[PDB]
């Protein structure tokens, strides 16, 4: 019952509207106590975002046509209300970061373009919040669980080259938006776009007849990522893959 | 810049010589033409030569008609017309019996000219012939028994070279005189005639019908229905068509009085039921001038019921009173008491006004208000009397039916059948002249002499069980118009021959099943062989043997059980052979018995170089089947023979277990090499799939006729200017 | 390729055959090639053809059958009963996801399936042949 399905998901989106209507009814800036809720609330926006999308229905562009000629996409309004409440929100964003981490990476990875170009500017408002917490220090307690549940995501199945292009075109814009920190921004950047390519290669390789040379210049690609990056999680699992690959070969 | 036309060749032939060149132009007068020729020829006497054409036409030069010369005809020269008619002259009256036959038949052969027709009658040719057959007349009767049949022949000449000059109209009106018309009756009274000269007689009778009316009135003062009746004993279909030509002529300029009487005189000679059993019957060549002669007798029993039907019923007459009231006496003795009968007007008017208050009438004071427009008019009385008289149970059904009716949508009975009327008459064209190309014959007319009644009572209890079965309302008077319509239009098409098998097959027929089964002929037949439709399919092959080569691959990578050669001395007769995943490389070797199937690893043979195979042999070449030691296959794998060759020197010889699968492997061995398919499946396959897919994308133009023709490219604007924006 | 005019009265492009080659932009029409057309013109009509909804093709009035009928057929009374061409749309988009299924039906063996499925479509197209004219009880 598909139509039920969507019906239900529509009326899912009316309810997280009045849940966010309300909410900047009666909990503004005095009310920043109780806002520990807001982190599952917004863990379950997108755990409700995260189904009915364009791979779910691409098997027929009926399908597709039918959808939007209906209702239209949903997945875009969540991603809007999601950024203006997040440009709305406030400063205290420094908690939200190790629950916030894992949620932002489905819609980082949307297969369209659109909304992502809309919604990317939240990671340089993040990256600067960022900043303002960590002036008393370097900041890589974001970028690094970041790579890791890209790392995630892309096994997962979900990685694209093009959107990365678009990536690194937007946060040049927004190096150029900011001040002598962009450097730092870029250039971490830059290892995000290269490792997340080397993932690219690897999972487009992976499907394809082994070859057991590119993937492992992949391998120690990341490795030069992760101890460059003052990360080793990943790293040392990798490497353990890197060991069973020897084993195999 | 069109080549001058001044200068053309032309051959002049002469009967028996050989041709002789001039160029001739056709825009100066005949008078210039003859000079030039007589000039170039050195022939004097220009006046005594003249032009004709040697083709089909065997006609002379004419202003209107000089056209048809083109460049390299036969033409061979004859003498002038003017000669040719005092020769012919001189030879009428000659000593020579041979002469004068070749000259009458010449004189009919080429009598298809007017000018010359006129000619030839300014010298008194007319008057000449009348006083001759006039004298005549008892100067053959002692040589007729003698030479009847070159004496019958020169008759018929004469009377089509008549014909043909009264279609001209060359000869007067008044100049006719009754020898003609008693020379023509002595011919007819005649018991030893051939069938010609009957023919040529009763043509010679319906052109004088056509021509006035009192000769009209003389031919049928001898005319009786009991010597046209044994004229359709004849199997012959042309003098079939021409008595009923004459019959229709004895319908045409009649009084409606006389029309009457001798359809009443038909009626009692039961005409219809031999005409049924005479040329129904047949299965012969049908011509169209019988298909004429159909409408032409439809039209006259349209005329024979109009003439009486044209006229108003009176609603003041007291006769019609007295009918109106037996009639619903033998209608409706289910409601009104007998004894009403031969009581008095009141409760006259009150059945009338109880009864048509349930029929949709509005007035009840003068019910006969109704009755004062034609078409139909009193044919609907007649109708009703007709079925009182034989459908007694089905009128009492009827009549019994409608006052019943509680779903309030009684059908005013009336109204419905004036509709009905109407739209027969529209239908069959009631009221135009006759066609003249148009040749649509009913054989149905000729069952009954009261055809079209019965065609129109089984049209309506037709209707009536339609109406029934689907309760129609007052809404859908358009689409009961249109589904009776297209019905009877369906029933004409379908060519009946009896009133009870028609009635039968009406309910027999399902819906349009016709056109369905007819496209689907079509559509097969096109598949087979057409123009603009087989073109379609064979224009657009790029996916469907691309996507069967793709299936074939996949059937490839699966793989299956093999079987191995000389497999009797412990060696195992199951083994593998899978394509990679990446099909460029194929998996085979020396495996176990294996009834689950292939065992994913590395085989023994694990390489195949597919850009180093050859080609597959298939049938008697295979090497393996050649041995002559002691390795020799079975007769009965000679199905089961493929194989891989390469190195010129090792071949890979595979075993199969039936055809089909050896058609797959065969298939998608080619399909490595890009090549046409050969398995009978694959043509099984190739056959539907597109039949698939044009049956999926023809449901576009349903409905919709498609040309054979291609269609022009109408003309474009230059510019590109877009007064509305794209995309 | 001048004087075009907005019109919704075009939907049903139906074609003929399979066009010539004379525009780049046009190809050997599919008989199912109906072309969404959004630009009148006296003689040609160029719109959007059901493959290719993305490329335009300009085609000969000629070679349109003229269909002022719309997907909505009781605003123009296109329908021989109404409630009925509905049903033929609707069926018309179940057959172009048949043209789908069948495309996959072929990765996999399905030859019980397949056939059964092959028999059913027949009856389908069979019935929709029959009922491409409405002239029957409502029952």
């Amino acid at each position: 019952w598909m139509v039920m399905n969507m019906t239900q998901n529509r009326v899912f989106l009316r309810a997280i509207n009045q849940f966010a209507e309300v909410l900047t009814r009666f909990f503004m800036d005095q009310a920043s106590f109780e806002l520990q809720l807001w982190n599952n609330y917004f863990h379950l926006a997108v755990a409700f975002l995260t189904h009915e999308s364009l791979q779910l229905e691409t098997f027929s562009q009926a399908k597709r046509n039918k959808i939007v000629k209906k209702y239209g996409d949903m997945r875009k309004e969540i991603g809007f209300r999601i950024r203006d409440m997040w440009y709305n929100l406030g400063p205290h964003k420094i908690k939200f970061i190790p629950s916030m981490v894992g949620p932002i990476l489905e819609v980082t990875l949307t297969p369209e373009v659109e909304l992502r170009k809309a919604t990317i500017p939240i990671f340089f408002d993040m990256m600067q919040c960022e900043f303002n917490f960590s002036g008393n220090g370097n900041f890589h307690m974001f970028e690094n669980e970041l790579i890791t549940k890209l790392d995630q995501e892309v096994e997962g199945g979900r990685g694209d080259e093009q959107y990365k292009v678009l990536l690194e075109k937007l946060l040049l814009e927004h190096c150029r938006k900011h001040k002598y920190l962009s450097s730092s921004g870029e250039v971490f950047a830059l290892l995000v776009s290269s490792l997340l390519e080397n993932l690219l290669d690897y999972r487009t390789i992976i499907m394809q007849d082994e070859s057991k040379e590119n993937r492992m210049s992949c391998t120690v690609n990341v490795l030069n990522f992760y101890k460059e990056k003052k990360r080793e999680d990943i790293y040392i699992r990798y490497l353990y893959k890197l060991r069973d690959l020897h084993r195999d070969c | 810049m069109p080549p001058p036309a001044d200068i053309v060749k032309v051959a002049i032939e002469w009967p028996g010589a050989y041709p002789k060149l001039m160029e001739i132009d056709q825009k100066k007068p005949l008078s210039a033409i003859i000079k030039e020729v007589c000039d170039g020829w050195s022939l004097a006497n220009h006046e005594y030569f003249a032009l004709q054409h040697a083709d089909s036409s065997n006609f002379y030069i004419t202003e209107k008609n000089r056209n048809e010369i083109k460049n390299g005809t036969i033409l061979r020269l004859t003498t002038s017309p003017a000669q040719n008619a005092q020769q012919l002259h001189e030879r009428i009256q000659s000593s020579s019996m041979d002469a004068k036959l070749e000259a009458l038949k010449d004189l009919a052969s080429l009598s298809r000219d007017v000018t010359f027709a006129q000619e030839f009658i300014n010298l008194d040719g007319i008057s000449l012939l009348t006083q001759m057959v006039e004298s005549g007349t008892e100067r053959y009767q002692k040589l007729q028994k003698i030479m009847k049949p070159c004496f019958g022949d020169m008759l018929s000449f004469t009377l089509t070279a008549f014909v043909e000059l009264m279609d001209h109209g060359i000869v007067s009106w008044d100049t006719f005189s009754v020898a003609f018309i008693k020379k023509i009756a002595s011919f007819v009274n005649k018991s030893a005639i051939d069938i010609s000269i009957l023919q040529r007689s009763l043509a010679i009778l319906e052109s004088m019908v056509l021509n006035s009316h009192d000769l009209y009135q003389k031919v049928a003062q001898e005319i009786t229905i009991g010597q046209l009746i044994p004229h359709l004993q004849g199997s012959d279909q042309e003098i079939q068509t021409y008595t009923i030509a004459v019959i229709n002529a004895l319908f045409l300029k009649a009084p409606d009085e006389r029309r009457q009487e001798m359809a009443n005189i038909l009626a009692q000679k039961q005409l219809r039921s031999i005409i049924l059993t005479h040329v129904i019957r047949a299965q012969r060549a049908i011509n169209n001038e019988m298909a004429h002669q159909l409408y032409v007798l439809q039209v006259l029993t349209f005329n024979l019921l109009e003439d009486r039907m044209m006229t108003k019923m009176d609603p003041q007459d007291q006769a019609q009173r007295d009918i109106i009231f037996e009639l619903r006496r033998i209608a409706f003795d289910a409601e009104s008491e007998p004894n009403n009968s031969s009581g008095s007007m009141e409760k006259r008017k009150s059945m009338y006004t109880r009864d048509y208050k349930k029929l949709g009438f509005i007035n009840h004071v003068n019910p006969a208000m109704d009755f004062t427009q034609t078409p139909p008019g009193m044919l609907a009385l007649d109708n009703m009397l007709y079925f009182a008289k034989h459908h007694q149970d089905a009128y009492i059904r009827i009549v019994l039916e409608n006052s019943s009716r509680e779903d309030k949508h009684e059908c005013p009975f009336g109204r419905s059948s004036i509709e009905l009327t109407k739209m027969l008459c529209e239908i069959l064209k009631v009221g135009e002249l006759p066609s003249e190309t148009c040749n649509d014959f009913h054989p149905m007319f000729f069952t009954h002499d009261r055809s079209f009644e019965e065609f129109f009572c089984i049209c309506i209890q037709l209707l009536n069980k339609t109406w029934k079965e689907m309760r129609a309302t007052s809404e859908d008077f358009n689409k009961v118009m249109q589904v009776v319509k297209e019905q009877v239009m369906r029933a004409l098409t379908t060519k009946p021959s009896s009133l009870d098998q028609f009635k039968s097959k009406l309910q027999n027929l399902s819906y349009t099943e016709i056109l369905k089964i007819r496209q689907s002929e079509r559509m097969n037949q096109e598949d087979f062989q057409s123009r603009p439709i087989l073109e379609l399919k064979e224009k657009i092959q790029p996916e469907i043997l691309e996507l069967i080569k793709q299936q074939r691959l996949n059937r490839l990578v699966e793989g299956t059980c093999f079987r191995k050669l000389n497999a009797r001395r412990r060696q195992d007769k199951f083994w593998y052979c899978r394509l990679s995943p990446n099909h460029k490389v194929l998996h085979y070797g020396d495996l176990e018995e294996s009834p689950q199937g292939e065992v994913p690893h590395d085989s023994l043979q694990d390489k195949l170089p597919v850009a180093d195979i050859k080609a597959v042999v298939t049938g008697k070449d295979c090497p393996h089947m050649k041995e002559k030691g002691a390795l020799k296959q079975n007769k009965e794998v000679l199905e089961l023979a493929f194989s891989i060759l390469y190195d010129s020197n090792c071949q890979l010889n595979f075993i199969a277990p039936d055809k089909h699968e050896y058609c797959i492997w065969t298939d998608g061995l080619n399909a490595l090499l890009g090549k046409d398919m050969m398995s009978d499946l694959t043509r099984n396959d190739l056959d539907t799939l597109l039949s698939m897919e044009i049956k999926l994308r023809l449901l576009d133009l349903e409905n919709i006729q498609i040309p054979d023709a291609p269609p022009p490219i109408p003309k474009e604007p230059s510019n590109y200017d877009f007064v509305y924006d794209c995309n | 390729m001048a004087r075009w005019i907005p019109t919704k009265r075009q939907k049903y492009g139906v074609a003929i055959y399979n066009y010539n080659a004379s525009q780049d932009v046009e190809l050997s029409l599919q008989i199912g090639d109906t072309v969404h057309i959004l630009e009148m013109y006296e003689g040609w009509y160029r719109g959007y053809t059901l493959q290719n909804k993305s490329k335009k093709g300009i085609f000969p009035e000629t070679y349109i059958h003229l269909k002022e009928a719309t997907v909505e057929d009781l605003g123009q009374h296109e329908t021989v009963i109404p409630g009925e061409l509905p049903l033929v749309q609707e069926l018309t988009s179940t057959l172009r996801e048949w043209a789908v299924i069948w495309r996959k039906l072929y990765v996999n063996n399905k030859l019980t399936l397949f056939r059964q499925l092959q028999q059913m479509t027949y009856s389908l197209i069979e019935w929709r042949s029959q009922i491409l004219s409405g002239t029957l009880p409502k029952d």
